[PDB]
């Protein structure tokens, strides 16, 4: 393990201090009780991004529970190649702190090399008592495109409004807050921000190669690593990153 | 996706 010295509010806070290498630092939110280890990727304009979620090679199941969810799981690593999720509480923590404005970039990556980015502007995750609720002021822009508006895939005319993702509370196969009449996070095997279900799926199921059939899930849920604004529901990403900075900093 |  190496955590470094230098602690803060956040990662940007880190950044302002002088730290220039990447790496696992603590930090301590406004309303933590006590300091946790982040992975914070700096790079060399000074920026310092709080990186909460991370997929990259298969090797964490994300079917986990709500408190597992909200507790975070998954392994850090200095080198920032291990997968995790850090967890809805301290994700509500830093994203809520003194009101401060914070971005949300959410970064993709092809089977064929390819690194898409879709931001999103005043980006905050409610309460455990709202849910851990998602909402965000407006999109940002970035070529990912805007999964998180919804995305009319054509099986319905509402579709668009029920694969939306701002407002949307979190749910997990145990807690199931969407707005399906049927257990999303369930049925796609994943915690996730579901409304009826979903355009922008991170948490899902990890399929090698990008490509996969309706098959691969006896049911035929959609339920990969999807962004269906640069991919086809039917791709499954290879690498995902969902990191915040505070707002003036793009 | 959608649903139903
Ligand atoms: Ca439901």
């Amino acid at each position: 393990v190496q955590i470094h010295d230098i602690t803060g509010k956040d990662c940007q806070d880190i950044a302002n201090k002088g730290a220039k290498q990447s790496g696992l630092y603590f930090i301590k939110p406004l309303k933590a009780n006590q300091q946790f280890l982040v992975y914070c990727e700096i790079d060399g304009s000074g920026n310092g991004w709080t990186v909460f979620q991370k997929r990259l090679d298969g090797s964490v199941d994300f079917k986990k529970n709500w408190i597992q969810y909200k507790e975070g799981f998954g392994h850090l690593s200095p080198t920032g190649t291990t997968e995790f999720w850090l967890g809805n509480e301290k994700i509500h923590l830093i994203s809520t702190q003194s009101a401060i404005p914070y971005a949300l970039r959410v970064e993709l990556e092809d089977w064929n090399g390819r690194t898409s980015t879709a931001d999103y502007a005043m980006f905050k995750v409610g309460p455990e008592a709202d849910k851990y609720r998602l909402t965000y002021a407006y999109f940002a822009g970035g070529d990912a495109g805007d999964a998180f508006d919804g995305f009319d895939f054509g099986d319905d005319p509402s579709d668009k409004f029920f694969t939306s993702h701002n407002g949307m509370q979190f749910s997990t196969w145990d807690n199931d807050n969407d707005k399906f009449e049927g257990n999303c996070a369930e049925q796609d095997g994943s915690g996730w921000w579901m409304n009826k279900c979903h355009a922008g799926h991170l948490n899902g199921v990890y399929y090698q190669g990008g490509t996969y059939s309706k098959a691969s899930t006896p049911n035929g849920y959609d339920n990969g690593i999807i962004w269906a604004t640069w991919k086809t529901r039917w791709y499954s990403m290879k690498k995902t990153t969902m990191k915040i900075i505070p707002f003036n900093r793009l | 996706g959608p649903r139903p």
